[PDB]
């Protein structure tokens, strides 16, 4: 139950209660995403209506987000109102409702529609099957929720019975007093919360390398690449990442998206070649892969790298900050590849 | 909260803000979209695609820098981002590609590779981008033959057609000094700022002024792009709003706010407190609306948007969503004037104060440029707080009561009814 | 009348001993002499369903008690139109008669209730 | 379909005397309406025909 | 052009036009398929109508099959009209009209039907990822047709050009007089077909092994493996199959179905295990690959797979017939393998 | 939906004079039918009242 914050003379505060309860910890697929989504409905004392009724009219809004680690409840609102959205946020952890009807009616239509999106965007179809294939059942677990296997009411609520506990949460508010903040979270219900285990395994994935994956698709074509990285080792892929991804590289114009997903025992880095036809994918990554094969380096992108990683200003409790003046070169060892899309007319791993 | 701006030979304008972690410099002229014409339009758009082309964007990268540009119809920016350190060769490169590079970046290499860029640009716009195309096309008619319906990435054709020396001629015009105002937002004092820039002298083009005009008018009109091949329909409606300096600027922002926006598929949206809703969901009119009052030097646009798969029921979604409208000059309640006061500081707070150094300094020129000087958020609550249900009353009775409104919509909108059905809606019998 | 009504007062005599004991045996000949039980109906299945209330209702309702809902009716109905009663045997019992609708009912009255009260509130300042 | 779905006036007769889902269970009470019918044209055509006689 | 026959006193003859233009040889995914979905439709002088309306007053009916090699047009009639449906056959291939709207009305319909019944049965779904990793772009192409590429009505004619030549068909007559069928033959338009290329080459498919793919899908979940087969060493794998679907081997209650697909130069051998839930398939599939490494056989299903092999009668021209009575022994060296379903809860090649 | 849409009687007076689809060019030929219903009421009003005092 670490409580975080950060005082300024603006009028816009932020309270937000980071979970450690994203697919990565899914004990069934999909019931993360269930529960994200089953999120600000009904409390035993508040219904999802007056919630937002009494928000709106106080000048808030809610919402909950979903990472392949995290489930964050956020919530925007006027400075002075602090209390308010201390106990809103506590009533959820603790006491939502989890109404037979309430998953028939709004939460399955609103993760029915969470899928639909993304099953029509290559990339993510792509990005999921990196995962899947690197970390073979951690972080490669099914990010949304598709009905594959069964998952009950019960099932969403015996897994927020282990991911909403004080020894799994962290609260953290932007734009407020950590005195007052600190004084409301134990004033509140979050104290009362049966503080279980933490599941932040500090083990490094078991990560596996020279995996390919094939999905046909009716659309752009993609090929990418994943890799997995070190818990030292990432600073480097860092300043990679935005060194394709910038007017530096010669081969910027030839790829779409190209980053670095940082964890807290490792990550992965990821390059996404996207276009209409076949060829000019099948073209853009043979070059890639080929001159990567002949790394270099020489980090004349150190302080591009560097500015690029600062102007996040929500992720003010990132990881190594200096390990970026050191490592300035880049080689190719193994990887994992997937082609989705124009599968017939598109690369495999070994011509690469 | 500190608006602090002085004037030497350049008018600088900063806004400090301590932590922040990153700086952002750069010059923000007077002069955007609606400064063109039919057959030069989309000339402003090439200005920052080449300041941000592959050569240039390389040179400032080896430095650490980062480069960002956006082109409106009033005004125009060019934005240099660095750490809290460098703010002196951000500088550099500002006056390096505006004085020394105002001819290397407009070589027939360069020229060439960038102009095939916004083509492929501003056609993939639209070809694909409709809820924007439309609300492009809504300005397109409402002022027509005037220039605020001079669409940002311009037109195809006037594209195609131009040449470097129109390049030139425009930025001879309005790249001016009388017609600037050099921004620092991020972290950095004022008084670091104008050190570094007082520093270097040099006037180039001093004394000149951009050429005139005619004043932007509103035209009751339409434009109807009927394509029964996509899925959906995007209709945009609005009538003549506020202009920026208008002493019902803030009525017409808070009466957007009562009808707010609406997305059918997000749970929370569908609880919001607004009465239209109780109307559209019976049948599921649209899969999203939201409304806005856009303002300009001359003249704003009030209105709203939407998209709808129902297309055998449009009739039935422009018809309830008038019917609200009328309500604000006959009997909008305390308590939705109320839940709109809280909810427009919300989101007026999380623009003008988000974590992005480069959209503060957006605001601050494009501010500055108009009214010399920037309104305080705190200023700007207390008129909020002002407002009064005779106000909004007021207003509508004006601007929204059997008044002309504009239209433009693409895709199945064969149900859309004519202009006179519409037109007829802006108001209600009586005894 | 809303059954949050018939509830407030029903309970109101079920509890005071002095009314629970006059009131009750009344009601349970009321009840024999309407004579719904002998058709195999539940009182719940006779509750008029053509308005907004009933159709959230019946629409949260759990599948198997849905299909016997269903059954029941039909078979009331074909009864009904013999001119006959179904055989003792098959009469619903008095155990049986449960007010299985009426907690969805009551959830879906209070959900309504409280969205009037929510659209009409007035802001003191 | 059947040729007193299509025609638009058969079709009208169809959906109010023909096709129409009645509840299993009605009985004799229901028969008035008809009843009522019946009368209206007794009465309208015994009407018409004395008219003819009548000052 | 090599015309068989095989006379009999039974009333029902039966022609067919073999011809090597199934899948394996497709330039375009799915082209073949459209035009085995082409065939019978309108010709030059015929129209699919007049077609269908003389044939039924003759008492004969057409059919068109589609397989990874072959497209098959067979024709079951009563024996004294054999001519009439010789130069139907004959007009088919020499002349079909191709006309834009029987592309719209009749075959993408048509086309789009059979893979929506394909797409619902999970066997297929992995029969078809078996083929696609073990033959990386022979035999492994696309069966059917789903739109990931284009294929105009132009695509359709000219892969009809290739496959209908001389050079590359083969007439066959069950229950017809082979002096009869030969003159026919000649006396038709299948003569003036210009005989091309056959595209049958013998050099063996380059195969791949240790591969896997895994499929998520919504119904039965199925464990497959997919073994390459030799030119020679085909005949042992077909009494394998016998043998696991049989009652003399103990796990034939734990396997759905067993086959070795026979081609003109190798072959594969598929194994399938489905059932409703996970659990049941992860289990029945790590058995029989324990079992299967620890090879066993002894041939006693020789007379049973030599009996079962003959019991098609329609395939009386089969490659080796008495190579099984030799080898006896099987044991399991690599093989590849797929997860369809229950992705989340089924065994991966590794723990196999 | 619109009042006008929904209520059974409303709904057909909406079908037949409100929105019906006419097509743009129709000319000022297409104006006799209206004016063929007018005829018949004034027939029948200036009738009913006749007959009243009529043997
Ligand atoms: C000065 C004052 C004068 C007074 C003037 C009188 C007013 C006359 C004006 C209206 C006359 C025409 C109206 C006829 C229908 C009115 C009756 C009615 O609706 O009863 C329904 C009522 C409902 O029946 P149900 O539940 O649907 O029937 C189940 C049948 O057994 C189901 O069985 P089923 O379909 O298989 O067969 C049914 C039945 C059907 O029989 C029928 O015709 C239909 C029902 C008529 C019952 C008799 C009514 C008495 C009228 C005189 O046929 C029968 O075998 C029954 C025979 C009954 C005897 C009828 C009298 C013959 C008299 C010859 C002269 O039938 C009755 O039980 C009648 C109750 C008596 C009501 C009288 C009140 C009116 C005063
Ligand atoms: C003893 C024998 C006695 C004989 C008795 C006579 C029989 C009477 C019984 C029926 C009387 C009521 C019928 C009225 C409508 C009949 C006319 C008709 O359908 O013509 C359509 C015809 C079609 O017009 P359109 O193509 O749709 O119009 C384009 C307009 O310019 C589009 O323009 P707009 O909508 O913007 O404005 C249109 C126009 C609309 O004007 C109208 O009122 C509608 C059309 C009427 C034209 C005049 C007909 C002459 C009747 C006497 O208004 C004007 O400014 C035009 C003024 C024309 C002069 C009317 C005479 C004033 C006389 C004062 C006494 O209008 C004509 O061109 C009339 C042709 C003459 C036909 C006469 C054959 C009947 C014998
Ligand atoms: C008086 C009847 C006048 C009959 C109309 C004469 C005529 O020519 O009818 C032609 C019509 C064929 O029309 P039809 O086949 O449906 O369409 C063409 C191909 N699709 O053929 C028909 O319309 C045949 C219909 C014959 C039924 C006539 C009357 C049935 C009685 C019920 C009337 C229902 C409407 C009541 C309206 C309200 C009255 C107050
Ligand atoms: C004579 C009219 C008698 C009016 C009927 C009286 C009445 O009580 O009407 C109640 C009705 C409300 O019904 P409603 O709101 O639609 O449904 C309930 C909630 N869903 O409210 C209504 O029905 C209001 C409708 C008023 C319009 C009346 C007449 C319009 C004239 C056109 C008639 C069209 C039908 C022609 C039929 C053929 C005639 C030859
Ligand atoms: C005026 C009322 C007097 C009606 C006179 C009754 C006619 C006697 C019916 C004779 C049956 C003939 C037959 O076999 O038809 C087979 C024919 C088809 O038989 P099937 O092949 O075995 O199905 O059935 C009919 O169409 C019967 C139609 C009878 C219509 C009588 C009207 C009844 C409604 C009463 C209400 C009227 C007032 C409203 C105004
Ligand atoms: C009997 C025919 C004589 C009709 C007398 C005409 C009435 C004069 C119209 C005055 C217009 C009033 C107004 O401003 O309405 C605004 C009102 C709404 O206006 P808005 O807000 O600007 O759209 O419009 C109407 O409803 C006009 C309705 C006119 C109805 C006249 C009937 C015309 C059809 C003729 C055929 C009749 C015979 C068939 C049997
Ligand atoms: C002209 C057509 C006509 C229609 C239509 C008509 N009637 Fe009559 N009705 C007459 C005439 C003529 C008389 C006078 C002759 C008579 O006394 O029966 C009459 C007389 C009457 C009488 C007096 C009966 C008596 O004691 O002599 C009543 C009551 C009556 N009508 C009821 C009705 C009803 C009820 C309807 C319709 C639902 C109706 N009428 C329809 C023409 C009509
Ligand atoms: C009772 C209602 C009534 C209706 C309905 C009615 N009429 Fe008449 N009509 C009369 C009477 C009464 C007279 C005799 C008085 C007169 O001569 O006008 C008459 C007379 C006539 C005459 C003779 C006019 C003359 O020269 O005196 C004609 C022609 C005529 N009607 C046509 C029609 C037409 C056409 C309609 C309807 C489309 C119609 N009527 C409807 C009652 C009616
Ligand atoms: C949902 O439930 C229903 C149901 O819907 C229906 C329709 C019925 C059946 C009953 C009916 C349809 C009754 C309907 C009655 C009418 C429509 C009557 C209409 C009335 C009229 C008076 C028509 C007008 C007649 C004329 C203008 C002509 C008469 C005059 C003539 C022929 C003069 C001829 C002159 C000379 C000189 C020869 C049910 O039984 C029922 O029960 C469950
Ligand atoms: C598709 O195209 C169309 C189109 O469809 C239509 C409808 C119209 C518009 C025109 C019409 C709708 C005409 C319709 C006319 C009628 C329905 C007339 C019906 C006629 C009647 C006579 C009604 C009967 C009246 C009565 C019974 C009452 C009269 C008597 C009274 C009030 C007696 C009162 C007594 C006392 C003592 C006070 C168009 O112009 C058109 O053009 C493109």
């Amino acid at each position: 139950l670490t409580v975080s914050a950060r005082d300024a003379p603006t009028k816009i505060s932020t309270l937000a209660v980071k979970v450690h309860g994203g697919s990565r910890y899914a004990t069934k697929d999909g019931v993360a995403h269930l529960l994200n989504r089953f999120n600000f409905q009904n409390t035993n004392t508040r219904s999802a209506l007056k919630l937002v009724r009494e928000s709106e009219l106080l000048g808030g809004t809610f919402k909950s987000t979903l990472d392949r680690e995290y489930i964050t409840l956020k919530a925007t609102f006027l400075k002075d109102d602090l209390p308010y959205y201390v106990n809103a946020l506590a009533d959820v952890l603790y006491k939502t409702a989890f109404k037979p009807h309430e998953l028939t009616e709004s939460v399955l239509p609103a993760a029915r529609y969470d899928y639909a999106v993304a099953e029509q965007c290559p990339v993510k179809s792509a990005e999921d099957q990196l995962y899947a294939i690197t970390f073979r059942k951690g972080l490669g677990n099914p990010l949304l929720y598709d009905g594959v296997e069964r998952v009950s009411l019960q099932d969403i609520k015996d897994f927020a019975d282990k991911v909403y506990t004080k020894e799994n949460l962290e609260v953290s508010g932007e734009n407020v007093v950590e005195a007052d903040l600190k004084r409301f979270v134990d004033e509140s219900l979050l104290s009362t919360l049966p503080a279980g285990k933490s599941l932040v395994s500090k083990s490094e994935p078991k990560f596996f390398l020279g995996e390919e994956n094939r999905v046909r698709f009716i659309g752009d074509s993609v090929a990418a690449i994943g890799i997995p990285v070190n818990k030292a080792s990432l600073a480097q892929y860092e300043v990679l990442a935005n060194y394709l991804t910038s007017a530096l590289s010669e081969l910027s114009g030839l790829i779409s998206s190209a980053k670095l997903d940082k964890f807290t025992d490792g990550g992965l880095f990821t390059l996404f070649v996207r276009d209409q036809d076949s060829a000019v994918v099948s073209s853009n990554i043979k070059k890639i892969v080929a001159d990567l094969k002949k790394g270099k380096d020489l980090s004349p992108a150190i302080n591009y790298t560097k500015l690029k990683n600062a102007v996040q200003n929500e992720s003010v409790s990132s990881p190594i900050e200096l390990n970026f003046d050191a490592v300035k070169d880049f080689k190719l060892g193994k990887f994992n590849y997937v082609a989705v899309g124009d599968v017939s007319n598109l690369p495999y791993l070994d011509e690469l | 909260a500190e608006v602090t701006q002085l004037s030497n030979g350049i008018v600088v304008a900063t806004e400090h803000n301590p932590s922040a972690h990153t700086a952002s410099v750069g010059v923000v002229f007077g002069s955007g979209a609606a400064n063109e014409n039919p057959y030069n339009n989309g000339v402003s758009n090439l200005w920052k695609n080449i300041f941000l082309s592959k050569e240039n964007s390389a040179v400032a990268a080896k430095e650490g820098l980062a480069l960002s540009s956006n082109i409106s119809r009033d005004f125009q920016s060019y934005i240099v981002s660095s750490l809290p350190g460098s703010t002196d060769k951000s500088l550099d490169f500002l006056n390096q590609s505006f004085i020394q590079q105002k001819a290397n970046l407009l070589s027939s290499s360069n020229f060439e590779a960038t102009k095939k860029s916004v083509l492929k640009q501003v056609q993939d716009f639209e070809d694909n981008d409709h809820p924007n195309r439309v609300l492009e096309h809504l300005h397109s008619t409402a002022f027509q033959n005037t220039p605020l319906s001079l669409p940002t990435r311009g037109t195809l054709e006037s594209l195609e057609n131009l040449v470097v020396a129109d390049l030139e001629s425009f930025a001879n015009n309005h790249f001016l000094n009388s017609n600037a105002v050099v921004v620092g937002t991020g972290n950095i004092k004022h008084e670091d700022l104008v050190n570094s820039i007082e520093s270097k002298n040099l006037s180039l083009q001093t004394g000149t002024k951009p050429v005139l005009k005619k004043k932007a008018a509103f035209l009751g009109s339409e434009v109807r792009l009927r394509d029964d091949t996509l899925p959906k329909a995007w209709i945009s409606l609005a009538v003549e709003g506020e202009p920026v300096n208008s002493p019902n600027y803030f009525v017409a922002k808070l009466a957007a706010q009562i009808f707010g926006s609406y997305n059918a598929f997000e749970p929370a949206s569908r609880l919001q407190g607004i009465k239209l809703l109780d109307n559209i969901q019976e049948y599921q009119l649209c899969d999203n609306f939201n409304h806005f009052s856009l303002s300009y030097k001359d003249s704003g646009l009030w209105g709203f948007s939407t998209a709808t798969r129902n297309v055998t029921m449009i009739d039935d979604l422009i018809h309830f969503t008038l019917k609200q409208w009328n309500r604000l000059t006959i009997s909008v309640t305390d308590t939705e004037v109320e839940r709109a006061k809280s909810l427009l500081k919300l989101q007026l707070g999380q623009l003008y104060e988000s974590g992005n150094p480069v959209n503060d300094a957006n605001l601050l020129g494009a501010e500055v440029l108009i009214k010399g000087s920037k309104l305080s958020l705190g200023e700007a609550f207390k008129k909020i707080d002002a407002i009064t249900v005779k106000d909004v009353k007021a207003w509508a009775g004006k601007r929204l009561w059997d008044q002309d409104i504009a239209i433009a919509g693409t895709g199945q909108i064969e149900g859309l009814l004519d202009y006179m059905r519409i037109r007829s809606d802006m108001s209600m019998m009586r005894w | 009348q809303s059954f949050t009504s018939i509830a407030r007062i029903g309970d109101y005599i079920l509890k005071s001993p002095v009314l629970s004991k006059l009131c009750v045996p009344v009601a349970n000949q009321f009840i024999n002499l309407a004579g719904y039980k002998k058709l195999g109906l539940k009182f719940d299945d006779l509750i008029a369903e053509e308005n907004p209330i009933m159709q959230t209702a019946l629409r949260r309702l759990p599948e198997d008690e849905s299909y016997a809902r269903a059954y029941r009716i039909i078979r009331a109905h074909q009864t009904e139109l013999t001119h006959h009663l179904l055989p003792r045997n098959e009469w619903i019992k008095a155990q049986e008669d449960v007010p299985y609708l009426l907690p969805y009912i009551l959830e879906a009255e209070a959900a309504a209730k409280e969205k009037d009260e929510l659209d009409n509130i007035e802001v003191s300042k | 379909m059947a040729f007193r779905k299509s025609n638009v006036y058969l079709s009208l007769v169809n959906s109010y005397i023909i096709d129409s889902p009645q509840p299993s269970s009605i009985n004799y009470w229901w028969n008035m309406g008809s009843l009522l019918g019946l009368c209206l044209v007794i009465q309208i055509v015994t009407g018409i025909f004395m008219a003819m006689h009548y000052s």
